[PDB]
């Protein structure tokens, strides 16, 4: 009775901090992505 | 022989339990490194080798504060240090955290403690547990361990000193969450359950007491007071006793409505001298008045299943018996229809015992009455009212399911409270 | 729950933290030295909150400064508290933020982050019981506001379960120092919306109307801004820093203050108000203090309490005072001011006492309002922000740092939408 009710929480904090992790790591994912846009235009820039 | 193991859970249980042991000592003649210049005490105290006197007890918390000072204090030598069990980490006024993420940790830890308390019994009753209604520990850790206590110890007696919160001296906002949860979770694990609120305490000890702005000192002091008169029948061996097993089989009717209603009588300042001595029918009297009642609701607009007199000190049946029928001449006290014998007396020949320094006057009789009324449905219903206020916003509730709990399981605890409500209705319906 | 680890970043972070370490280490009975010279038991019972005991006798504050720029720094250094700080905590760039976000955040920020989270690590590994980090910082700067959310949002990966508290300052046209500050706010709002579980909004457009208008200073100096700045800092830590019923701890304090996890920026208020040379002062009451609570004038936020509606409200009384006074004056104020306060979070007022006054007070009151008005102080971001954004005034110095417009556009609409949300609170009833 408890067993599947403490396994069905820890179940529950590890995907209320998966959702977590996972939604604020694309969040360094887009700040690695206009970083090296951020130097990319600014080289193609020179080629002109 | 007989013995009762306690537990006192969270600050208001620990609190509470320093203020109980310490009452213990007095009554039994014990001094605060155990050591004593009847022989019932032995069902709450054990002996050691060196003739020490151990209570049998466990305090358990889940931050170190409150357990810290009672390892420095006055009675640092009566418990050994194993029975003092605390955390790292408090649960933050969350019943999920004491529940789930932190309780998890000492569960196992404090369970051992306990086992080796029952291994020193050789007629375990049971036990009797100590915590509040509102702290993340009081409900979270208590609920986790009434659970776990019904699986290691089959049916052993299972009684609860609860806290009911009181905004006067509440610390959480949350509170009334914390309380729902914890009374669905252990209302199928427990047999009995004392409530005390807070703000009847507080007002007993503004109005009878004198005390401006009462600390939990003072409250404490005046709750110990009951938990003695209620333990007293088994500390000692007097003319009219009641066990672990009598006082559940002549209050609680049905296992869900095992809920008395506690009041006492005298609370009598230390000052005056003139205010007493009170008689049998004066005290008696007394217990019928809500003004000493332990939780706030109105005996007079419910009805009654059951009534315990617990009288100590110079007390004669006689006395007892007409103060009953004089009671009874006042029409005002109504029964449910399925109840005859509504009058349980026992009598505790040692007086009213008082900290000296406190705030109670030294008496020559006391008495506190026990009484099963569905009147007390009314501090459900206020604790319901405060959930459905919040849980209608889903106000906090984001801090619960982020420890893992779902919202299904506000939704079951207060349909549960609704059944009780429901079932404290049902029990007063005449057939 | 135990230590709390301080972070300083950016000049207005740095400038507010060095203050608030000088005003707590006089109030625990510190010294520059790191000695502890007081005489109350008090003072120490809590001391390891904020500060580690080194070998022997000395106190050191675990404190963490960070800027881009060294200037700042050296300040701090030179300062009266100086020297009390840790050698190896002071972490700084040469390359400044320049009062841009996206070099705070995005480029020069993030090349020094590491070197930070090295010295907050090892802070954090010393700990007994971690309860969080708290961070002084402005939003209208690059290095406080760019960098600073950087660190939240690091520190957050590294220290998911524990609490996140910050300091932020606001800018106000009144006190500017750069025309962008309406476009970094923005920007470091959408991120503490997100990432923080406690957010004390400090807003300048409050404090320089204070100095101004009720102490009387003329042209108030980031000096006279800081005093009131301090005192509310002192106020508002009251409760973790000494021993206590109520707020004790960073965690029992948001569960008590956040119902919504979004809504959790606090308009900070403080009574009696006084000016750096003001040491006079005979006066202040506890009707008088409590009567601040709802005054207008003695928020650090500029915005009106009666304006709104009080979700949550926690209030220090500070100094030898009666608690049955306190008692009765804060039941009074909430009979009489029905109408501003939720009706469905019962009993959401909570109130503490404290023996030890802050210095040069015998008596003082320190408010913390989660109120819906503090959507007037997002309001007035929003239309500067939209006033600059409409024409995409400035622009290039955020798109020339790599920066997309789709940033300002979201960063912008989540701000609108917690101004929606506090609105939404604000007309909700108990009709059940
Ligand atoms: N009568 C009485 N009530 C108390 C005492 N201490 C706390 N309470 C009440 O209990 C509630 C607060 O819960 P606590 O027991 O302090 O908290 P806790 O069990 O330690 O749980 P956490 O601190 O959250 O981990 C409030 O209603 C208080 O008024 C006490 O010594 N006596
Ligand atoms: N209250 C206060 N505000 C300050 C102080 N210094 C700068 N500011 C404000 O902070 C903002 C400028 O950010 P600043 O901290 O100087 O930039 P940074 O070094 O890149 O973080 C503006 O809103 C200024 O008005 C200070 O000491 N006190
Ligand atoms: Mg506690």
């Amino acid at each position: 009775k408890l067993a599947q009710k403490m396994e069905s929480n820890k179940e529950n904090r590890e995907a209320h901090f998966a959702a977590m992790l996972e939604r604020l790591q694309e969040k360094d994912k887009h700040a690695e992505e206009v970083r090296q846009r951020a130097i990319e235009e600014n080289n193609n820039w020179i080629k002109m | 022989m007989r013995e009762c193991i306690s537990i006192h859970v969270g600050q208001a249980g620990v609190q509470i339990g320093n203020a109980c042991w310490e009452l213990y000592c007095l009554e039994h003649g014990i001094q605060p490194d155990g050591q004593m210049p009847d022989d019932s005490f032995n069902t709450f105290f054990s002996e050691t080798g060196a003739g020490k006197h151990v209570p049998r007890a466990v305090f358990v918390d889940l931050e170190p504060t409150v357990i810290d000072e009672v390892r420095t204090g006055t009675y640092r030598q009566l418990f050994h240090p194993e029975q003092l069990i605390t955390g790292k980490e408090d649960a933050a006024n969350n019943y999920a955290r004491g529940h789930y993420t932190i309780g998890k940790e000492i569960i196992d830890l404090v369970l051992d403690r306990i086992r080796k308390l029952a291994d020193q019994c050789t007629g375990l009753q049971g036990f009797l547990v100590f915590h509040s209604f509102g702290g993340g520990t009081g409900s979270g850790f208590t609920s986790l361990l009434m659970e776990r206590l019904s699986v290691d110890y089959g049916k052993k007696s299972k009684l609860e000193f609860s806290i009911y919160p009181a905004p006067q001296v509440s610390t959480a906002v949350v509170e009334p969450y914390n309380s729902i949860l914890t009374t669905h979770t252990t209302l199928e694990h427990s047999d009995c359950a004392f409530m005390v609120d807070n703000e009847a305490i507080y007002d007993i000890c503004r109005r009878n007491l004198d005390i401006e702005r009462p600390t939990y000192t003072n409250l404490n002091r005046l709750i110990s007071q009951i938990v003695s008169s209620i333990t007293a029948s088994l500390r000692f061996d007097g003319a009219l006793n009641v066990d672990l097993t009598e006082f559940q089989t002549n209050l609680v009717p049905y296992p869900r409505i095992h809920f008395p209603l506690a009041t006492y009588a005298p609370v009598i300042s230390a000052e005056k001298a003139y205010h007493e001595q009170l008689s049998v029918a004066e005290i008696t009297n007394a217990c019928f008045e809500p003004a000493n009642q332990m939780v706030k609701c109105d005996p007079r607009h419910g009805k009654y299943m059951a009534c315990c007199l617990l009288y100590r000190g110079d007390v004669v049946p006689k006395d007892v018996n007409a103060a009953i029928a004089t009671i009874k001449t006042k029409r005002s006290i109504q029964f449910v229809d399925w109840c005859p014998t509504g009058f349980k007396v026992g009598i505790n020949y040692q007086p009213p015992t008082v900290v000296p320094g406190g705030d109670l006057a030294k008496v020559q009789r006391a008495v506190c009455m026990l009484s099963n009324t569905t009147a007390i449905a009314e501090a459900w219903a206020r604790l319901d009212h405060k959930f459905d206020l919040m849980y209608a916003k889903r106000a906090f509730v984001h801090w619960y399911v982020g420890e893992g709990m779902e919202e299904g399981e506000f939704s079951e605890a207060r349909e549960d409270m609704a059944a009780l409500e429901k079932d404290y209705e049902e029990v007063g319906v005449d057939s | 729950m135990r230590e709390i680890v301080h972070i300083q970043a950016g000049q207005c972070g740095n400038q507010i933290g060095a203050k608030f370490w000088e005003v707590i280490s006089d109030e625990h009975g510190i010294d520059p030295t790191g000695s502890y010279h007081g005489d109350s038991d008090l003072q120490l019972e809590r001391i390891n909150v904020y500060y580690n005991e080194a070998t022997g006798n000395k106190y050191v504050p675990r404190a963490i400064l960070v800027d881009l720029e060294p200037g700042t720094m050296d300040s701090v250094r030179s300062g009266p508290f100086g020297q009390i700080f840790r050698p190896d905590n002071f972490v700084f760039g040469q390359s400044g933020a320049g009062n841009n976000w996206a070099k705070g955040h995005y480029t020069e920020g993030a090349e020094l982050v590491d070197s930070v989270l090295d010295v907050v690590r090892k802070e954090s590994e010393s700990c007994d019981c971690l309860q969080g980090f708290q961070l002084t910082h402005s939003l209208g700067g690059g290095t406080g506001s760019g960098m600073g959310t950087l660190l939240i949002s690091k520190i957050r990966e590294e220290y998911p379960d524990r609490i996140m508290n910050t300091f932020s300052v606001m800018p106000s046209p009144k006190v500017s120092d750069t025309v962008v500050e309406p476009y970094n706010a923005t920007l470091s709002v959408h991120q503490l919306v997100e990432n923080t579980d406690e957010t004390y909004s400090i807003d300048n457009e409050a404090l320089y109307d204070i100095c101004f208008r009720t102490l009387k200073l003329t042209t108030p100096t980031y000096g006279d801004l800081n005093h009131l700045v301090s005192a509310t800092m002192s106020g508002v830590t009251t409760c973790l820093r000494f021993p206590g019923q109520l707020n004790a701890d960073l965690r029992k304090l948001a569960v008590n203050m956040v119902p919504f996890p979004r809504l959790h920026f606090f308009m900070p208020g403080f009574a009696p108000l006084t000016s750096r040379g003001s040491q006079q002062y005979r006066a202040l009451t506890v009707p008088e203090l409590t009567q601040q609570m709802f005054d207008s004038k003695n928020m650090m936020a500029a915005c009106d309490p009666r304006h709104g509606r009080y979700l949550t409200v926690a209030a220090i009384f500070r100094g030898r005072m009666s608690m049955k006074e306190v008692d009765e004056q804060m039941l009074n104020v909430q009979n009489k001011n029905s109408s501003y306060f939720v009706e469905w979070i019962p009993n959401n007022v909570k109130t503490a006492v404290c023996d030890i006054p802050p210095r040069g007070l015998k008596m003082s009151a320190t408010f913390i309002g989660n109120s819906t008005a503090i959507q007037e102080l997002f309001k007035r971001i929003s239309e500067q922000f939209t006033a600059m954004f409409r024409r995409k005034a400035f622009l290039h110095w955020y798109t020339g740092e790599g920066m997309d417009e789709m940033e300002f556009t979201e960063a912008e609409s989540n701000m609108n939408d917690l101004v929606s949300e506090y609105q939404q609170y604000q007309d909700a009833t108990a009709d059940e």
